[PDB]
DNA sequence: GTGATATCTGCTTTGGGTGGGTGGGTGGGTTGAGGCAATA
DNA sequence: AAGCAGATATCAC
């Protein structure tokens, strides 16, 4: 072999590593103590620590990883059993912490060596098996043989050696002996790429235990050997094209993005007397002024109780003229939530809301039991608006194509954003024609927002402000806004995990005198409520009551749902003409000033 | 990364991508006796010499053009606390004007980050000064007629 | 003199349209123009 | 040109 490699020398030099090497107890003398601790067999060992102890074993780490490193795994092994007297030996696993190489960059001088690069995974293959030792077995008297591997070849018998008989040796192929091998492709990271060059791709082969470490998405520096193979003329002949192609043998991933005392912090929050505004403020620092759209955005993201019998997911539609903070709204809700999708009702859409050999679910069940936010609802085609019917109806989505007949299941939130037809909000005109959507689907949202431009000269100043002190904001305030999302999230987290809020017989009767007192308003004089809405109030309530880790619904939670009910219903339900009781608008689409009015033209034209 | 340079004929393109234009040009060519003849007289040069008139300031090369553009572009300068009230002014002015005209006008909240960019790009060319806003404010009000 | 085992000989391969659309597109080939059903 | 199937002469024991 071409390599100035002595194997004696090389161990000795790392056993030399282990036990004397500090960081700046040596490190891995730790780091196998907490192996021995834990039972995982991997050490992991930074090249810059080898390259500060000892130059020369760094530079024939580098140039010649698949001689050393097995030396380094003796070494590992012989001194770990020392020190402490394991399903498998343990295996030496070095990286670098920054990529010393660019995907573009990649040469021949570097084949056969080791080298870190960063990049994106798009995709992952399904589990390779790879033969390690095969198994021959006598097709006349029954004897059976083992044969090891030699770099991809294998040595078949020839004559059985208990009956001497020629060419009955038959390769058993499931009683061999096989190993796990995957592919992945690297996608060059957006930030290295030359300007408007596309991106290039390498291809990863993992092994063993490093199958199925990265998922497509992640974000990896990976540490391996650059490696050149023939290419076959075809599959036939044993031609080889001139130019090879190459991959990256992994040696190491490295992803580049309760407590007690959290649960004790947790809980102080909990206790303090103002918790539902707190968490309000947190929700969106950036947005301005929206006090009662945070707060029923959060109690969404806290949602009702699973009662396991009732849809328990509270849905919101934020309707409004252009130019307002919606997207950024449904932007940020996006963030915080953990099983969220972020989609857009138009049709030419990347992601898409609807399921359609591999079977491909939407948006709504990916969501389900999380958020879906929607940006573009006004511009759904009505096979879209029926199926956004069915899940909130039913939190189902039926599929019957290609053979196919079943039923995904969908119990999944819905934050929705709405522009209005024309180029502004019309005031002459309600929600309903403000927005050409039908009554029937604005009937399952259980809150509605309107997010109105101003001609107030105040507001415009006071906005300004707001921005300018944003696009001048500090870092430390960055920060501080962080943690304090961070822990909103591990708040929410909790909530899910151990709260279950149950009605109390006081939180009951405060609900049927909110509905008899709802329905009183429009008996008065026409029907100013109907039942479905109490349903809203009982989820409304638990969310509230959930804000507070609480597992009792009080009175409190059903004023506060009152209080907000009523606030989006006096934003989102008022007829131009005259009032805001009339909830007509919202059960049958039209207005009944606007009804009064059609039959009075039909009865004249009748005339 | 990149920017957007849109021609279109009046008819009715979408509001939505209509108010993401910093700059929306309204180009209208109504007919004038001393415009037209000096428009003419204009083209007519081109076709005679296969150039432009002579002016008293020569034009410069694209070779030359692209040499100060990529010069330019290496700076990175800066808007100051204390413009902050004078481009808040400016913008509640430009807000009223549009509530008044009952125009179809796209003046909204995106409208005060597009004085910013403008500002920063004509200092750019020449830490923003005072003058640079008079000039954006300027470009940005003679667009919307 | 029999059992390997080494040498020699003949077949057909390739994807391709002079090898068919009377083989079949579940054996596998970009680009455009042309009928349908559902569509608006 | 490249490679497998078949035929067959040939060394060795
Ligand atoms: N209430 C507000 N609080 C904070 N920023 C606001 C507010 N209203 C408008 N803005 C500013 O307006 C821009 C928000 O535009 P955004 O994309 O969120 O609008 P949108 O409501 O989704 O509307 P559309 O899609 O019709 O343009 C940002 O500049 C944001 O700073
Ligand atoms: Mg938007
Ligand atoms: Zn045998």
């Amino acid at each position: 072999w071409g390599t100035d490699v002595n194997v004696a020398a090389c161990k000795e030099n790392f056993q030399r590593f282990l036990q004397r090497f500090i960081d700046p107890e040596p490190l891995y003398m730790q780091r196998l103590g907490e192996i021995n601790v834990i039972g995982e067999p991997f050490l992991n060992v930074n090249c810059e620590h080898i390259k500060s102890f000892d130059k020369n074993l760094y530079r024939q780490l580098i140039s010649y990883p698949q001689e050393v490193i097995p030396t380094f795994d003796m070494a590992v092994n012989e001194i770990f059993f020392d020190r402490y007297p394991l399903e498998h030996q343990i295996q030496v696993r070095p990286f670098n912490a920054l990529k010393t190489k660019n995907m573009r960059n990649l040469n021949p001088e570097d084949i056969d060596q080791l080298i870190t690069i960063s990049g994106m995974v798009i995709r992952t293959s399904q589990l390779i098996p790879e033969m390690q030792e095969a198994f021959f077995q006598c097709q006349v008297c029954a004897h059976t043989t083992r044969v090891e591997m030699d770099r991809g070849r294998i040595a078949e018998p020839s004559v059985c050696g208990r009956c001497h008989t020629t060419h009955s040796m038959a390769l058993i192929h499931n009683r061999s002996l096989f190993s796990d091998k995957q592919m992945i492709k690297l996608q060059e990271s957006p930030e290295d790429m030359p300007a408007g060059q596309t991106p290039h791709t390498v291809i990863l082969f993992a092994h063993n235990d490093l199958v199925d470490k990265v998922q497509p998405g992640d974000r990896v520096n990976v540490t391996g050997i650059y490696r050149a193979v023939p290419i076959r003329v075809n599959p036939r002949v044993s031609n080889v094209k001139s130019v090879y192609k190459t991959h990256i043998d992994v040696i190491h991933y490295r992803k580049t993005d309760f407590s007690e005392k959290r649960v004790e912090l947790l809980k102080e929050l909990s206790r303090k007397p103002d918790i539902y505004e707190r968490l309000a403020s947190a929700l969106a620092p950036s947005i301005y002024e929206h006090e009662d759209i945070k707060k029923g955005i959060l109690l969404q993201l806290f949602g009702g109780t699973r009662k396991d019998f009732f849809r328990a997911e509270i849905n919101i539609l934020l309707c409004g003229d252009p130019g307002t903070s919606k997207s950024q709204l449904l932007q940020y809700v996006y963030n915080l939530v953990p099983r969220g999708q972020y989609t857009s009702g138009k049709g030419s859409s990347a992601v898409g809301l609807t399921a359609y050999l591999v079977l491909q679910t939407g948006a709504l069940v990916l969501s389900d039991n999380g958020i879906c936010c929607i940006d573009e609802f006004d511009k759904m085609n009505e096979s879209t608006r029926s199926v956004l019917h069915e899940v909130m109806e039913q939190q189902t989505l039926s599929i019957a194509k290609a053979g196919i007949i079943c039923q995904l299941n969908a119990r999944t939130s819905v934050l929705a954003a709405a522009n209005p037809i024309e180029s502004q909000w019309n005031p002459k005109k309600t929600t309903i024609e403000n927005i050409q959507l039908p009554h029937t689907l604005l009937s399952r949202f259980d809150l509605i927002f309107l997010l109105l431009d101003p001609q107030d000269e105040a507001y415009d100043r006071r906005l300004a402000h707001h921005l300018v002190a944003l696009y001048y904001q500090s870092e430390e305030q960055a920060e501080e806004e962080l943690l304090d999302m961070a822990v909103l999230k591990d708040y929410i987290a909790y909530a899910h995990s151990t709260i279950m809020p149950r009605l109390s017989e006081e939180a009951s009767q405060a609900l049927i005198e909110a509905y008899v007192d709802m329905r009183k308003i429009g008996s008065s004089r026409m029907v100013s409520a109907y039942p479905r809405q109490l349903e809203s109030l009982i989820r409304l309530a638990e969310a509230h009551a959930k804000v507070r880790l609480s597992n009792k619904v009080e009175a409190i939670d059903v004023e506060e749902a009152k209080r907000l009910h009523r606030e989006a219903l006096k934003q989102s339900a008022t007829d131009p003409r005259t009032g805001i009781v009339d909830i007509s608008i919202l059960t049958t689409g039209m207005s009944a000033t606007s009804r009064k009015r059609k039959e009075e033209l039909a009865e004249a034209l009748k005339k | 990364r990149c920017s957007i340079l849109a021609a279109a004929n009046p008819a009715q393109l979408p509001a939505a991508l209509l108010s993401r234009f910093d700059l929306l040009w309204l180009i209208q060519d109504r007919p004038d006796r001393d415009n037209d003849l000096r428009l003419a007289q204009h083209i007519t040069y081109v076709h005679q010499h296969s150039r432009q008139p002579p002016s008293q300031f020569e034009p410069l090369d694209m070779k030359l053009m692209r040499r100060y553009i990529a010069m330019c572009r290496e700076k990175q300068p800066m808007v100051p606390e204390s413009l902050a009230d004078y481009i808040t002014a400016a913008y509640v002015e430009m807000r009223r004007e549009a509530w008044a005209s009952k125009d179809a006008t796209y003046t909204s909240a995106r409208t005060l980050l597009a004085i910013l960019r403008l500002s920063t790009a004509l200092a750019r060319l020449r830490v923003v000064e005072k003058e640079d806003v008079n000039e954006a404010i300027r470009l940005m009000e003679m667009s919307k007629d």
